[PDB]
């Protein structure tokens, strides 16, 4: 598992993310 | 045959590779199958243990579209193939997170997700919308659980045709990562999902 840290006043944050296609 | 692989899924590593992974409903294994959209050779993954479901591919080219298809081999042959189209794109003012440089693309999905965190238990997701969508699009399914499980999820229904959608999302637990799932719905059905695993500090 992949966790993107956001703190909070540093603005917008592109993270990684995954693309699935299909259905879990 | 053995079935279709029900899940196809797509992270990036780097700007020249990324994971491939698949889940399927005996067999020999599986074939990925990848090539450069426009006429590169095809490459082909023998993966000799059907409990192997994952694989990493380098040396892919930047900002170069590859498609990518998943069969699964029994005794009685190949299956079906699950296929995506993906790009990662990298350079030829955000919060520079590690791997910021380089985001996944295909054309049906939404763009990359942009969070920001508006207090300890609120933030704003926000997205591109599909560059091309199947069919018009008619609003967003965005879902936000506790990645570590147990919990419901909760399911927001942002409607419109935006070129950037925005979503607040409050009453987030202090410090508990949380998975999100965004999937444009067209007027042909449900697009691909971009997900990723946030937590606010």
């Amino acid at each position: 598992s992949n966790e993107n840290l956001l703190l909070v006043h540093c603005g917008p944050t592109l993270i990684n993310s995954c693309i699935s296609f299909g259905s879990e | 045959v053995p079935d279709t692989p029900t899940r196809l899924v797509f992270s990036a590593l780097g700007p020249t590779s990324l994971r491939v992974s698949w889940q399927e409903p005996p067999l020999q294994g599986y074939s990925v199958e990848y090539q450069l959209l426009n006429g590169g050779e095809l490459h082909r993954l023998n993966i000799p243990n059907p409990a192997q479901t994952s694989v990493v591919v380098e040396d892919l080219l930047p900002n170069h579209s590859y498609v990518f298809r998943v069969r699964a081999q029994s005794q009685e042959g190949w299956g079906r193939e699950r296929e995506g189209v993906i790009t990662i794109e990298s350079q030829v003012p955000l919060c520079p997170l590690p791997g910021s440089a380089f985001t996944l693309s295909t054309p049906s999905a939404p763009g990359p997700l942009v969070f920001t965190a508006l207090s300890p238990d609120s933030l704003q997701l926000s997205w591109e919308r599909p560059r091309r969508p199947n069919g018009d699009i008619v609003g967003y399914l965005v879902t936000c659980e506790m990645a570590q499980g147990g919990g419901p999820a909760t399911a927001f229904r942002v409607d419109g045709d935006s070129p950037e959608s925005r979503l607040t999302v409050p009453g987030l637990s202090e410090n508990v990562p949380y998975k999100f799932k965004v999937q444009a719905r067209t007027t042909e059905g449900f697009g691909p999902e971009r997900e990723g695993i946030i937590r606010i500090e």
